DNA sequence: ATATGTTCACATAAAAACTAGACAGAAGCATTCTCAGAAACTTCTATGTGATGTTTGCATTCAACTCATAGAGTTGAACATTCCTTTTCATAGAGCAGTTTTGAAACACTCTTTTTGTAGTATCTGGAATTGG
DNA sequence: CCAATTCCAGATACTACAAAAAGAGTGTTTCAAAACTGCTCTATGAAAAGGAATGTTCAACTCTATGAGTTGAATGCAAACATCACATAGAAGTTTCTGAGAATGCTTCTGTCTAGTTTTTATGTGAACATAT
C-alpha cells in the first residue's frame, strides 16, 4: 500500500535491490537499511552522469542523448574518469587531442 | 521476461533534464554501468562482513564500501545522500 | 573549465596528476 | 592533409575495419583452437569483439606516439610499441 | 590477399593510426599490428570458446566474449 | 685515478642482499605524521609487523618504478635518469599502477 | 620536516638496487614526493580498515588488506 | 580410510570440503571438487618446493629461505606469469644489469 | 587455536627433498600462496556456477576453473592429476 | 631447461614483448 | 697490493623431536532437491544471387624525415674529516586488546492480494540526406 | 560552406496483464554491553660507533647545430570484392515435463593438529692461508 522507494523518497527500487542482495550469496544475513543506502548511492552517480551528459548534449544543438555524448561527459571529469578507468564505451570515440 | 533499469533512469532523466531524450544504446550503456557499480559495493561489503567475522551486512558496511571505492568528494556526497535517505526512511 | 552540478560538486577536467607539485 | 584527416577521425564514431576479413580471420583462429568441429557465430559476439579490439589498439598507438615524442622523433617505430608493451607489465600490453 | 591475415589492409591501419593522433608512420608497423591483433585474438577467442563449451551449446553468444573481457581485466558496456 | 668503476660492485652487491634500505626511525616518524594528519586529532598506536610491511611493500614499489624509469631512460638515448622518466613511466603505467 | 629523515644515501641504495648508474640532483625530491603520495593512499585504506572495527591500534592485517583492495598482493606477512 | 588417503594425497580433504561449505561460494558443493581442489593445491606445491630445493642446493645451502622461493619463482615462466602482482618478503630482486652499461 | 598448511607442506618437501629443511619465513609464504590460490579457484568456480545458472558446484566447475585461470602445461598437468586423484578415490 | 618430477619443461622467460614470425 | 675464495673453533638463536588432549573429521540412514533425458518448434545462422560502386592496389617522387659527429657547457661521483644521530641492552606502567554471558531487538519464513514493470501495438518526430544559393 | 526542403527510421505514447513485492504475523539468532585478565606499546636511561654532512675537484655526461642518406604521403587510374537486397532452407537453442541419483541434516565414535617441553644443530663471527685483477 505504500512503496519503500517512496518512504525513502527516491526513484530508484528498493525491493529489487534487497532481493537481488539476497539472492547474490554476499553473506547469510541482509540489514534492512543496506538496499536504501545502496539505492540512494546509485541514483546519486545516475543523476550526476546524466547531467553531464545533458549538458554535453545540448552544447552540441542536439536534443538526445547518444554513447558519444556519455563519452565525453566521464572523460571530462576527474573522479568519473577515475572510478571508470578500465570501461570501453562502445561508439564512443575518443577525446580531440592534438 | 527481462529486467532492467530503463525506467527509473528515465524518470531520474526527467527530473534532470524536461526536454531530453535517449536513445537505446545509452540505455544499454547506463543498464551496464548500474550493474557493475551494484557488483563493486556488494563483493566489497561482502568481503568486509567476512573479515570481522560477521554473519550480517548493514548499512555500516555499505557506507565502509562506498568510502573505500569512491574518490574523495564523490565518497562524501554519496555517503551525505545514503544518510539523509537512511534517516528520512527510518522516521516513518 | 569547471562546472558546478546540484548539490555543489565542482566537476573538475583532469591535469598532469604523473608531476610532483609542491 | 593529415591534420584535416586526424581532426575529422577524432570526431567519428564508426568502425574503420571491414565485417568480411575480421569474421573471417576470427572463425579461422576459433577453428584452430577446437578439435576441428566448426562453431557458429552470433553477429553481436563478432561486433563486441571488433570494438574490443580498435579500441585496444587505438589506446596503444596513443602509448606509442608518447614513447616515439619522448625519443625526440616524429615517425613511430615498432621498439616504441614493444616498449609500451613492455612497461604495461605483461598483462595490459600483451 | 589469400591468407585471411592480409584481410587488414593498409588504409585500416592508417586509419587506426590517424584516429590515435599518429602523424606519420612507418613502414615495418602494419605487420607488428597485425601480430599483435593475432596474440588478443587468440587470447580472447580462447576464453570464449572454453566458456562455450563449458556449457553444452555450439555457437558463440555475445555474452561469452563479453565475459572473456570482464575475466581478463576489460570490461565492456555497449553489448551488456 | 681514484676509483675506476666502484658503482659496479655497489650495484652487484646489492643485487645480492635482501635487507631493507631506509633507517626505521626516520620511516615511523614519518608514518605516524601522515597518520596523524588523516585523523581528525586521535592518535593511533602501530604494531612493529605494520610498519615493517609497509616499508617492505614502500620499497618495493620504489625499486621497480626505479627498473621502469631506468628503461625509459635507455630509451631516450641517456645514461643519466631524469625526473620526467619517472612522470613519463607513471603516465604510461596508468591511474592504478602509476598513482 | 620528518620528510627529510629520508636521505640521500638512502634513495641512492634504492635506485643503485634498481640497477640505476647515474642520478641527477633533481630526483630526490621526486621520490620523496612519489613516496608521500604511495604512503597516504595506503594509510588512508589502512586507517579506514582499521575504524571500520572499533580499535585504535593498527595491525599487519590491516595493511595487508589495504594493499590488497589496490592490486598489489604482500606474502611474507599473512 | 581418511579420505586423503583414499584418494592418494596428503593435502585434507574434508578441510577443503568444509571451507569450501563455509565460503559463501554456492549453496550446494558436489562430491568431487574438494578431492580435484586439493589435488591441483598440492600439484603446485610440489613443483615450487622443487624448483626452490634445488635453488637452495645449487646455492650450497641445506635450508630453503624466501630468497630461494623467489628465484624459483622468477625464473619459471608459467609460474612467473601466475604470480605476477604478487610481492614476497625479504625476497630480493633477479641480478638483471643492462647490457649497455655493462663494458 | 590457529589452522596452517604446516604440515602438509613439510610432507610434499620431505617426499621431494629428504634432507631439506625450511625456515618460518618460507612456510608462511606457502601458507599464503596455498590460501590465495584456494581464494581464486573457489571464487571463479562460483562464478561459473552463477552464469549458467546452477547452485551446485562439481568437478567441472573446477576443471573449468582450472583451465581458465593456469596457463597451459600447467593447466594440462593439474587437469590431469585432478582427473586422476578423482577416479582413484571413486574406485573405493 | 628443466624437467621436474613430472615430465613438465620448465622455461625461462626470455622475451614476450616481441612479435615473432 | 687487496678483496676474493677457502678453512677451522663455537655456540647459539633456531630448528627439530615428544607428548597429551580438545576438537575436528569419519560412518551410516532418511529427506529433499537438482540436473539429465526426451520431444517439438521456432528463431536465427548459413548459403546463393544480382549487381556494384565503392574502395583498394600499383608505380613515382621529392620534400620531409632519421642518423652520425663534434664542440661548448654542465655536474655528479670520489674522498678526507667529524660528530651527530640511530642502534643496542634494560625497564617497567598501563592503555588497550582478547575472552565469556546473555538477552532484547533485528532478521528470516509463509500466505494473500494488489500494483507495477513488460511485452505488443499504434502515432509522432528528431535527424540525415540532397540540392541550391 | 551553410541553409532549406522532404522522407523515414526510430523514437514516444498507450494499453492488458501476470508475477513480484508489501501486509501481517511468528519463530530464530546474534552482537553489543559489562566484567575480568593479560599483553605489548610507549616513554625513559646509559653507551657508542659508524654513517650522514660539508666541502672541494675533475673526468664524465648532455645539448645543439649540421651534413649525408632514406622514405612515405600525395596523385592518377584501372581492377575487384564487401555490401546489400532478396530469398531460403534447416539446424539447434529454447521450453516443458518427468524421473533417478546425489547432497544434506543429524548423531555417535575416532584419530590427529597443535600448544607446551626439551634435545640437537647449520651457520654467522672471528682469524688465517693462496690468489686474479
Amino acid at each position: 500500500a505504500k512503496s519503500r522507494s517512496s518512504r525513502a523518497g527516491l526513484q530508484f527500487p528498493v525491493g529489487r535491490v534487497h532481493r537481488l542482495l539476497r539472492k547474490g550469496n554476499y553473506a547469510e544475513r541482509v540489514g534492512a537499511g543496506a538496499p536504501v543506502y545502496l539505492a540512494a548511492v546509485l541514483e546519486y552517480l545516475t543523476a550526476e552522469i546524466l547531467e553531464l551528459a545533458g549538458n554535453a548534449a545540448r552544447d552540441n544543438k542536439k536534443t538526445r542523448i547518444i554513447p558519444r555524448h556519455l563519452q565525453l561527459a566521464i572523460r571530462n571529469d576527474e573522479e568519473l574518469n577515475k572510478l571508470l578507468g578500465r570501461v570501453t564505451i562502445a561508439q564512443g570515440g575518443v577525446l580531440p587531442n592534438i | 521476461r527481462k529486467e532492467s533499469y530503463s525506467v527509473y533512469v528515465y524518470k531520474v532523466l526527467k527530473q534532470v533534464h524536461p526536454d531530453t531524450g535517449i536513445s537505446s544504446k545509452a540505455m544499454g550503456i547506463m543498464n551496464s554501468f548500474v550493474n557493475d557499480i551494484f557488483e563493486r559495493i556488494a563483493g566489497e561489503a561482502s568481503r568486509l562482513a567476512h573479515y570481522n567475522k560477521r554473519s550480517t551486512i548493514t548499512s555500516r558496511e555499505i557506507q565502509t564500501a562506498v568510502r573505500l571505492l569512491l574518490p574523495g568528494e564523490l565518497a562524501k556526497h554519496a555517503v551525505s545522500e545514503g544518510t539523509k535517505a537512511v534517516t528520512k526512511y527510518t522516521s516513518s | 573549465t569547471s562546472t558546478v552540478t546540484k548539490s555543489r560538486r565542482i566537476s573538475r577536467r583532469p591535469s598532469d596528476w604523473w608531476v610532483v607539485k609542491s | 592533409g593529415w591534420l584535416k584527416e586526424i581532426r575529422k577521425l577524432q570526431k567519428s564514431t564508426h568502425l574503420l575495419i571491414r565485417k568480411l576479413p575480421f569474421s573471417r580471420l576470427a572463425r579461422e583462429i576459433c577453428v584452430k583452437f577446437t578439435r576441428g568441429v566448426d562453431f557458429n557465430w552470433q553477429a553481436q559476439a563478432l561486433l563486441a569483439l571488433q570494438e574490443a579490439a580498435e579500441a585496444f589498439l587505438v589506446h596503444l598507438f596513443e602509448d606509442a606516439y608518447l614513447l616515439t615524442l619522448h625519443a625526440g622523433r616524429v615517425t613511430l617505430f615498432p621498439k616504441d610499441v614493444q616498449l609500451a608493451r613492455r612497461i604495461r607489465g605483461l598483462e595490459e600490453g600483451l | 590477399l589469400r591468407d585471411n591475415i592480409q584481410g587488414i589492409t593498409k588504409p585500416a591501419i592508417r586509419r587506426l593510426a590517424r584516429r590515435g593522433g599518429v602523424k606519420r608512420i612507418s613502414g615495418l608497423i602494419y605487420e607488428e599490428t597485425r601480430g599483435v591483433l593475432k596474440v588478443f585474438l587468440e587470447n580472447v577467442i580462447r576464453d570464449a570458446v572454453t566458456y562455450t563449451e563449458h556449457a553444452k551449446r555450439k555457437t558463440v553468444t555475445a555474452m561469452d566474449v563479453v565475459y572473456a573481457l570482464k575475466r581478463q581485466g576489460r570490461t565492456l558496456y555497449g553489448f551488456g
